[PDB]
Protein backbone atom coordinates (compact mmCIF):
# COMPACT_ATOMS: atom_id res chain seq x y z
CA UNK A 1 0.00 0.00 0.00
CA UNK A 2 2.65 2.51 -1.18
CA UNK A 3 2.13 5.94 -2.75
CA UNK A 4 3.83 8.93 -4.40
CA UNK A 5 4.94 11.04 -1.43
CA UNK A 6 4.11 14.41 -3.00
CA UNK A 7 0.35 13.67 -2.75
CA UNK A 8 -1.76 12.02 0.00
CA UNK A 9 -2.58 8.30 0.34
CA UNK A 10 -5.73 8.10 -1.82
CA UNK A 11 -5.26 10.99 -4.32
CA UNK A 12 -3.83 11.06 -7.86
CA UNK A 13 -1.02 12.96 -9.55
CA UNK A 14 -1.46 14.32 -13.09
CA UNK A 15 0.35 17.51 -14.09
CA UNK A 16 2.31 18.79 -11.10
CA UNK A 17 -0.91 18.84 -9.12
CA UNK A 18 -2.73 16.34 -6.87
CA UNK A 19 -6.40 15.48 -7.32
CA UNK A 20 -9.13 14.02 -5.15
CA UNK A 21 -12.02 12.59 -7.16
CA UNK A 22 -14.53 13.02 -4.38
CA UNK A 23 -17.63 10.83 -5.06
CA UNK A 24 -19.78 12.68 -2.42
CA UNK A 25 -22.34 15.28 -3.52
CA UNK A 26 -22.28 18.64 -1.68
CA UNK A 27 -23.39 22.28 -1.90
CA UNK A 28 -20.92 24.70 -3.53
CA UNK A 29 -19.85 26.29 -0.24
CA UNK A 30 -19.92 22.83 1.37
CA UNK A 31 -17.52 21.61 -1.33
CA UNK A 32 -15.21 24.61 -0.92
CA UNK A 33 -15.00 24.09 2.87
CA UNK A 34 -14.73 20.33 2.36
CA UNK A 35 -11.61 20.74 0.17
CA UNK A 36 -9.98 23.41 2.40
CA UNK A 37 -10.43 21.05 5.36
CA UNK A 38 -8.48 18.45 3.34
CA UNK A 39 -5.64 21.02 3.10
CA UNK A 40 -6.24 22.00 -0.52
CA UNK A 41 -8.69 23.88 -2.71
CA UNK A 42 -11.89 23.14 -4.60
CA UNK A 43 -11.26 22.17 -8.22
CA UNK A 44 -9.66 24.95 -10.20
CA UNK A 45 -9.38 24.84 -13.96
CA UNK A 46 -6.20 26.11 -15.66
CA UNK A 47 -6.33 25.05 -19.31
CA UNK A 48 -9.00 23.72 -21.73
CA UNK A 49 -6.87 20.57 -21.96
CA UNK A 50 -6.99 19.86 -18.22
CA UNK A 51 -10.76 20.11 -18.69
CA UNK A 52 -10.75 17.39 -21.37
CA UNK A 53 -8.63 15.13 -19.17
CA UNK A 54 -10.90 15.74 -16.17
CA UNK A 55 -13.89 14.81 -18.39
CA UNK A 56 -12.53 11.24 -18.79
CA UNK A 57 -12.16 10.78 -15.03
CA UNK A 58 -15.45 12.28 -13.78
CA UNK A 59 -18.57 13.68 -15.51
CA UNK A 60 -19.60 16.47 -13.09
CA UNK A 61 -17.85 18.75 -10.57
CA UNK A 62 -18.05 22.13 -8.89
CA UNK A 63 -15.16 24.38 -9.73
CA UNK A 64 -13.93 27.30 -7.59
CA UNK A 65 -15.70 30.00 -9.64
CA UNK A 66 -18.69 32.18 -8.64
CA UNK A 67 -20.91 35.26 -8.77
CA UNK A 68 -22.61 37.32 -6.07
CA UNK A 69 -25.48 37.85 -8.54
CA UNK A 70 -26.69 37.41 -12.13
CA UNK A 71 -24.25 40.05 -13.34
CA UNK A 72 -21.10 40.79 -11.71
CA UNK A 73 -18.37 38.88 -13.61
CA UNK A 74 -17.36 35.29 -12.78
CA UNK A 75 -14.63 35.29 -10.10
CA UNK A 76 -12.13 32.63 -8.97
CA UNK A 77 -11.16 31.83 -5.38
CA UNK A 78 -7.71 33.29 -6.16
CA UNK A 79 -9.48 36.65 -6.63
CA UNK A 80 -9.20 36.84 -10.43
CA UNK A 81 -11.55 37.14 -13.41
CA UNK A 82 -12.36 33.68 -14.83
CA UNK A 83 -11.32 33.87 -18.49
CA UNK A 84 -13.13 30.72 -19.74
CA UNK A 85 -16.72 31.13 -20.90
CA UNK A 86 -19.35 29.41 -18.75
CA UNK A 87 -22.88 28.56 -19.99
CA UNK A 88 -32.25 31.98 -13.96
CA UNK A 89 -30.68 31.95 -10.46
CA UNK A 90 -27.35 30.26 -11.17
CA UNK A 91 -24.36 31.91 -9.46
CA UNK A 92 -21.79 29.07 -9.07
CA UNK A 93 -19.88 27.19 -11.78
CA UNK A 94 -19.75 23.43 -12.43
CA UNK A 95 -17.71 21.42 -14.95
CA UNK A 96 -20.03 18.84 -16.61
CA UNK A 97 -18.53 16.67 -19.43
CA UNK A 98 -15.98 19.07 -21.01
CA UNK A 99 -18.17 22.14 -20.54
CA UNK A 100 -18.44 24.92 -17.94
CA UNK A 101 -22.04 25.13 -16.73
CA UNK A 102 -23.86 27.60 -14.48
CA UNK A 103 -25.65 25.91 -11.56
CA UNK A 104 -27.74 26.76 -8.50
CA UNK A 105 -25.28 27.02 -5.60
CA UNK A 106 -27.59 25.01 -3.31
CA UNK A 107 -27.61 21.97 -5.61
CA UNK A 108 -25.85 18.93 -4.23
CA UNK A 109 -23.16 18.07 -6.77
CA UNK A 110 -19.90 16.05 -6.81
CA UNK A 111 -16.76 18.06 -5.97
CA UNK A 112 -13.07 17.49 -6.58
CA UNK A 113 -10.06 19.06 -4.84
CA UNK A 114 -6.72 20.17 -6.38
CA UNK A 115 -3.20 21.16 -5.15
CA UNK A 116 -0.96 23.98 -6.27
CA UNK B 1 10.38 6.72 -6.18
CA UNK B 2 6.62 6.39 -6.93
CA UNK B 3 6.44 9.89 -8.46
CA UNK B 4 7.55 8.85 -11.96
CA UNK B 5 4.82 8.84 -14.69
CA UNK B 6 5.80 11.01 -17.69
CA UNK B 7 3.93 14.27 -18.07
CA UNK B 8 0.18 13.64 -18.39
CA UNK B 9 0.07 10.05 -17.15
CA UNK B 10 -1.96 9.71 -13.94
CA UNK B 11 -0.20 8.41 -10.83
CA UNK B 12 -2.15 6.45 -8.21
CA UNK B 13 -1.07 3.89 -5.57
CA UNK B 14 2.54 4.12 -6.82
CA UNK B 15 1.48 3.17 -10.35
CA UNK B 16 1.24 5.28 -13.50
CA UNK B 17 -1.75 5.13 -15.83
CA UNK B 18 -2.33 6.41 -19.38
CA UNK B 19 -6.01 6.57 -20.37
CA UNK B 20 -6.31 6.89 -24.13
CA UNK B 21 -8.63 9.13 -26.14
CA UNK B 22 -7.44 7.42 -29.33
CA UNK B 23 -9.13 4.16 -30.30
CA UNK B 24 -7.02 1.29 -31.51
CA UNK B 25 -7.08 -2.44 -32.06
CA UNK B 26 -6.21 -4.73 -29.14
CA UNK B 27 -2.78 -5.50 -30.66
CA UNK B 28 -2.14 -1.90 -31.69
CA UNK B 29 -2.97 -0.92 -28.08
CA UNK B 30 -0.65 -3.64 -26.86
CA UNK B 31 2.24 -2.22 -28.93
CA UNK B 32 1.58 1.46 -28.12
CA UNK B 33 1.79 0.65 -24.40
CA UNK B 34 4.93 -1.35 -25.18
CA UNK B 35 6.31 1.71 -27.08
CA UNK B 36 5.77 3.73 -23.88
CA UNK B 37 7.61 1.01 -21.92
CA UNK B 38 4.44 -0.15 -20.20
CA UNK B 39 1.79 -2.86 -20.36
CA UNK B 40 -1.86 -2.94 -21.30
CA UNK B 41 -3.81 -2.73 -18.04
CA UNK B 42 -3.35 -5.69 -15.72
CA UNK B 43 -6.15 -5.40 -13.14
CA UNK B 44 -5.22 -6.74 -9.70
CA UNK B 45 -8.66 -5.69 -8.37
CA UNK B 46 -11.46 -3.24 -9.28
CA UNK B 47 -10.47 -0.58 -6.67
CA UNK B 48 -7.35 -0.02 -8.76
CA UNK B 49 -9.22 2.43 -11.08
CA UNK B 50 -11.41 3.83 -8.28
CA UNK B 51 -10.36 7.38 -9.33
CA UNK B 52 -12.06 6.69 -12.68
CA UNK B 53 -15.12 4.76 -11.39
CA UNK B 54 -17.63 7.19 -12.93
CA UNK B 55 -16.50 6.43 -16.49
CA UNK B 56 -18.91 4.80 -18.88
CA UNK B 57 -16.14 3.99 -21.38
CA UNK B 58 -14.81 0.52 -22.17
CA UNK B 59 -11.03 0.17 -22.46
CA UNK B 60 -9.02 -2.70 -23.88
CA UNK B 61 -7.17 -4.37 -20.97
CA UNK B 62 -4.19 -6.76 -20.97
CA UNK B 63 -6.09 -10.09 -20.76
CA UNK B 64 -5.96 -12.74 -23.52
CA UNK B 65 -6.66 -16.49 -23.70
CA UNK B 66 -3.88 -19.09 -23.67
CA UNK B 67 -4.73 -22.31 -25.50
CA UNK B 68 -1.84 -23.95 -23.63
CA UNK B 69 -3.05 -23.11 -20.11
CA UNK B 70 -6.72 -23.47 -21.05
CA UNK B 71 -7.06 -20.16 -19.13
CA UNK B 72 -7.11 -16.36 -19.48
CA UNK B 73 -3.78 -14.68 -18.60
CA UNK B 74 -2.35 -11.16 -18.30
CA UNK B 75 0.42 -10.11 -20.64
CA UNK B 76 3.01 -10.87 -17.94
CA UNK B 77 1.75 -14.48 -17.74
CA UNK B 78 0.11 -14.37 -14.29
CA UNK B 79 -3.36 -15.93 -14.03
CA UNK B 80 -6.77 -14.23 -13.74
CA UNK B 81 -8.50 -14.63 -10.40
CA UNK B 82 -11.87 -16.33 -10.70
CA UNK B 83 -13.60 -13.72 -8.57
CA UNK B 84 -12.28 -10.74 -10.59
CA UNK B 85 -14.63 -11.19 -13.55
CA UNK B 86 -17.43 -13.67 -12.66
CA UNK B 87 -18.80 -14.08 -16.23
CA UNK B 88 -15.31 -15.27 -17.38
CA UNK B 89 -16.80 -18.72 -17.84
CA UNK B 90 -18.79 -17.33 -20.77
CA UNK B 91 -15.98 -15.26 -22.43
CA UNK B 92 -15.44 -16.29 -26.06
CA UNK B 93 -11.83 -17.59 -26.23
CA UNK B 94 -11.15 -16.02 -29.67
CA UNK B 95 -12.03 -12.54 -28.25
CA UNK B 96 -10.14 -9.90 -26.31
CA UNK B 97 -11.50 -8.30 -23.11
CA UNK B 98 -12.71 -4.67 -22.82
CA UNK B 99 -13.39 -3.18 -19.39
CA UNK B 100 -15.47 -0.37 -17.94
CA UNK B 101 -14.14 1.15 -14.71
CA UNK B 102 -17.72 0.51 -13.48
CA UNK B 103 -16.67 -3.10 -12.83
CA UNK B 104 -18.08 -4.57 -16.07
CA UNK B 105 -15.96 -6.64 -18.50
CA UNK B 106 -16.99 -7.51 -22.03
CA UNK B 107 -15.34 -9.90 -24.47
CA UNK B 108 -15.04 -8.37 -27.96
CA UNK B 109 -13.50 -9.04 -31.37
CA UNK B 110 -9.84 -8.10 -30.99
CA UNK B 111 -9.99 -6.23 -34.29
CA UNK B 112 -12.52 -3.76 -32.79
CA UNK B 113 -11.17 -0.32 -32.05
CA UNK B 114 -11.38 0.81 -28.46
CA UNK B 115 -9.69 3.17 -26.09
CA UNK B 116 -6.97 1.44 -24.04
CA UNK B 117 -5.25 1.89 -20.69
CA UNK B 118 -1.49 1.39 -20.19
CA UNK B 119 0.03 0.83 -16.75
CA UNK B 120 3.50 0.98 -15.28
CA UNK B 121 4.36 -0.75 -12.02
CA UNK B 122 6.98 0.70 -9.67
CA UNK B 123 8.98 -1.62 -7.41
Amino acid sequence: ARHCGHCPEEWITYSNSCYYIGKERRTWEESLLACTSKNSSLLSIDNEEEMKFLSIISPSSWIGVFRNSSHHPWVTMNGLAFKHEIKAELNCAVLQVNRLKSAQCGSSIIYHCKHK
Amino acid sequence: DCCSCQEKWVGYRCNCYFISSEQKTWNESRHLCASQKSSLLQLQNTDELDFMSSSQQFYWIGLSYSEEHTAWLWENGSALSQYLFPSFETFNTKNCIAYNPNGNALDESCEDKNRYICKQQLI
